[PDB]
RNA sequence: UAGGAGCUAGCCGUCGAAGGUGGGACAAAUGAUUGGGGUGAAGUCGUAACAAGGUAGCCGUAUCGGAAGGUGCGGCUGGAU
RNA sequence: UGCAUUAGCUAGUUGGUAAGGUAACGGCUUACCAAGGCAACGAUGCAUAGCCGACCUGAGAGGGUGAUCGGCCACACUGGAACUGAGACACGGUCCAGACUCCUACGGGAGGCAGCAGUAGGGAAUCUUCCGCAAUGGGCGAAAGCCUGACGGAGCAACGCCGCGUGAGUGAUGAAGGUCUUCGGAUCGUAAAACUCUGUUAUUAGGGAAGAACAUAUGUGUAAGUAACUGUGCACAUCUUGACGGUACCUAAUCAGAAAGCCACGGCUAACUACGUGCCAGCAGCCGCGGUAAUACGUAGGUGGCAAGCGUUAUCCGGAAUUAUUGGGCGUAAAGCGCGCGUAGGCGGUUUUUUAAGUCUGAUGUGAAAGCCCACGGCUCAACCGUGGAGGGUCAUUGGAAACUGGAAAACUUGAGUGCAGAAGAGGAAAGUGGAAUUCCAUGUGUAGCGGUGAAAUGCGCAGAGAUAUGGAGGAACACCAGUGGCGAAGGCGACUUUCUGGUCUGUAACUGACGCUGAUGUGCGAAAGCGUGGGGAUCAAACAGGAUUAGAUACCCUGGUAGUCCACGCCGUAAACGAUGAGUGCUAAGUGUUAGGGGGUUUCCGCCCCUUAGUGCUGCAGCUAACGCAUUAAGCACUCCGCCUGG
RNA sequence: UAAGGAACUCGGCAAAAUGACCCCGUAACUUCGGGAGAAGGGGUGCUCUUUAGGGUUAACGCCCAGAAGAGCCGCAGUGAA
């Protein structure tokens, strides 16, 4: 009965990243699965991996860091939910840490980011304040 | 909360019971009702002339003043200044501003503008208690 | 002629504002006297509670005592042996 | 706009059926048909308030004012009815009715300041019983003319906005001078007498202005032209008048002329010192000063903040994320009913395909006047008025795109239910077996004490009081198995044997294909005591009693003893009903026992070690909070719903 | 019995006023029964239609009406008691 598909599963990554994991898996969809390829698009992992099992399958993480035992991802939070789902304009998009972070853009042009969005004119549902 | 619920039921803002509530009210002497228009300050006359103590433990005794204004609402209002002409039934002038460590009196009472002049031995708070400027 | 038809006029019944009371209802003001509360002075008496505060508390309840408190029955520790 | 401490609202109402009649519509009214229609999404009703633009401060999320200044609505002593008119149910029309006021020669006559001043009233207070229509603008008239109490001006007000002021190079840091002195002094103080100099304003005596240009007045004509020509629109160039106003402005003369006020000098906060003063006078934004040495009061010089204001009073906003969408908490601080179950509502597992509805974009129209982006123009600056796009980048007219939502068609099962094999019990309502005890009556028994006492006594004792046993009875429950045991949602559940069952749980997981959660309403339970009945007064025991103690009684001591007790028969609706933690789902260090089921290895003569499930417990990371303390039986990291909270 | 209406008187004593039937309505307070016929309002004759009641029903006719319309008369319609 859990309502945030993408967000239980992005706080998943962060229960783990505090305790500084280098793998783990989420299940699929149509999406999900695809969504997780924006990430390793951008490469803040190592690889996130292939889908196998018969119900949404696992596909890996490999949380890649930096050499000074630290971690690179520094905030995971979807901002929507069932109850309250919001958009944004293409016109006044602004920039996850000022230039630092990424923000994706989810409509039927695809599931974007926010360098696929602000050349593409179009916004969207957006989803992860992740820097 | 939730905002499911917020649109249920909004969030309603907190008033603010505000200070001198013998200043914003008027009588409609036609009708004897009440009006509210906030007045700097309502005349009135005087009924009884007093003292008080300062139930905190500074000691004086500080002279107030029973008055009943406009509206008839009759109040306990601190007569500032050292003499005055506020012997009884002087038809005053009365301001807010509240005197502290003295229970239930919170009015001033305007010096040298309605029936009192104001006090005269004054020489460094000469626009206040009814002082002209001298020469 | 002005008789019919009509009209002014005449009556005849439907609806009327206001009125008239009529009962109330509601609201406000006042009322000899009163009884709960607040502030001050605490004038006064007692010392209940805080020290296992001299005879641990606390709730629901019930009874007595002017009050403080007294007891009793279920439950709670937010208590010493 | 708000109130459920307004829930059931309407009955020509609710739909239709026929006549009206309206510029048109019909329940709009009238004869007909069914009770319908309206509703907790709060209809109904109450209370309050012209609406919007606009103002205003907010980072934005925006929302508070309406004197303003514009657009719309309503009103014209009150309440009705009509007329006329294109337009009225008519602010200086009519009639009716009412209430007030006025004149009278008493016969009847009249009037409606919320049109502009003025008067009274109330108020803290808010304009002259002002001028002129010159401009504009309107009315009927060709025009001229009248009406302008519209308007354009003057008055008055610092009430508020902008400039203007209250004017200078010198020369004693001491010329004459006191908020001090352990005075000698720097000093108010390059202040100043004693002078150079300028004339904002000001004094005051002479030019003077725009606006004040636009007509009709002043013929030749053209155009529709006309029988021809005024006429009318259209070129002159001839001439009209000006409230403000000779005000403003310009010249000169003029004196350095005639002008800033106010609160503290405590710490907030830059501006201090003496006289009284004795918690007095009094100050007082919070902390506070004064009791004979006050920097704080009150008295007086310096300065200071900044100028015609300064200060007080009251009123909206920021500061303030104390309403927390942005941007709040519910264990001990305020925030979970006592728990539920549950009606509505909200919000829901997983994986495919349709729409383009919601999303997000693109072609335009495109969002308001002083208010609002950017840059100029007009103002002596400026106060104060226009320009140019920006222009909407929000709404409409328009094209679309499906991951994700809305609907359309399927499945999977974790999640839940229906299966199967078993464990346990204090889980609720009914029938038996027996024990032990306080009370009684009797035997035996006996006679001086028995009971009760912190201290003794009341009492109960000569009837045999109790005693004492095979054995006589009653009231009521039933130590032992008894446990950080188990079951129940919770209140709770205890000798058992049986009846009817609930429900827990494990394991295999067979199946339905998420059949779920919150849970407003509603329904239950609801501990104890209390309102009462029948067993109850055996024991216990409020209330009452007795004895003394104790300095004090009947209190701490003690019993007797009433209902109430026990239970059944009716409830009330309350507890620290608290795990002081609402309920359902994901994820992150451990060890440690223990309750039930499944898993075994050795075996054990039923016991050792170990996997797992559901739990019962005890210690204990990261995270957490204000800390306590929590940390797999979270107050950690995320999601959904309800409810609650915002000083005492 | 004009006008007046308790001024009478120890005292509204006596009298006057109310009254039947039908229809509408009805408070405080309560032992939930009541109060209550509370108070307070309205109507009533005769003739003809009629659609129709009790039906006299056979049906309007046979009387009261079902009770609705339209009329007529008087100062007054349970016209007396």
């Amino acid at each position: 009965t859990m309502t945030d598909p993408i967000a239980d599963m992005l706080t998943r990554v962060r229960n783990a990243n505090m305790v500084r994991h280098e793998k783990l898996e989420l299940p699929a969809s149509n999406i999900k699965k695809e969504i997780a390829e924006i990430l390793k698009s951008e490469g803040f992992i190592k690889n996130v991996e292939y889908v196998e099992d018969d119900k949404q399958g696992v596909l890996r993480l490999f949380l890649k860091y930096g050499q000074n035992d630290e971690r690179v991802i520094t905030g995971l939070k979807r901002i929507s939910k069932p109850g309250l789902r919001v958009y944004a304009k293409a016109s006044e998009m602004p920039k996850v840490l000022n230039g630092l972070g990424i923000a994706l853009v989810s409509t039927s042009e695809g599931v974007i980011t926010d360098k696929e969005a602000r050349k593409r004119n179009v916004g969207g549902e957006i989803i992860a304040y992740v820097w | 909360p939730t905002i499911n619920q917020l649109v249920r039921k909004p969030r309603q803002s907190k008033i603010k019971k505000s200070d001198s509530p013998a200043l914003n009210k008027g009588f409609n002497s036609k009708k004897k009702k009440f009006t509210d228009l906030n007045s700097p300050q309502k005349r009135g006359v005087c009924t009884r002339v007093g003292t008080m103590t300062p139930k905190k433990p500074n000691s004086a005794l500080r002279k107030y003043a029973r008055v009943r204004l406009s509206n008839n609402i009759e109040i306990n209002a601190y007569i500032p200044g050292i003499g005055h002409n506020l012997q009884e039934h002087s038809v005053v002038l009365v301001r807010g501003g509240r005197v502290k460590d003295l229970p239930g009196v919170r009015y001033h009472i305007v010096r040298g503008a309605l029936d009192t002049s104001g006090v005269d031995g004054r020489r460094q708070g000469r626009s206040l208690y009814g002082t002209k400027k001298p020469k």
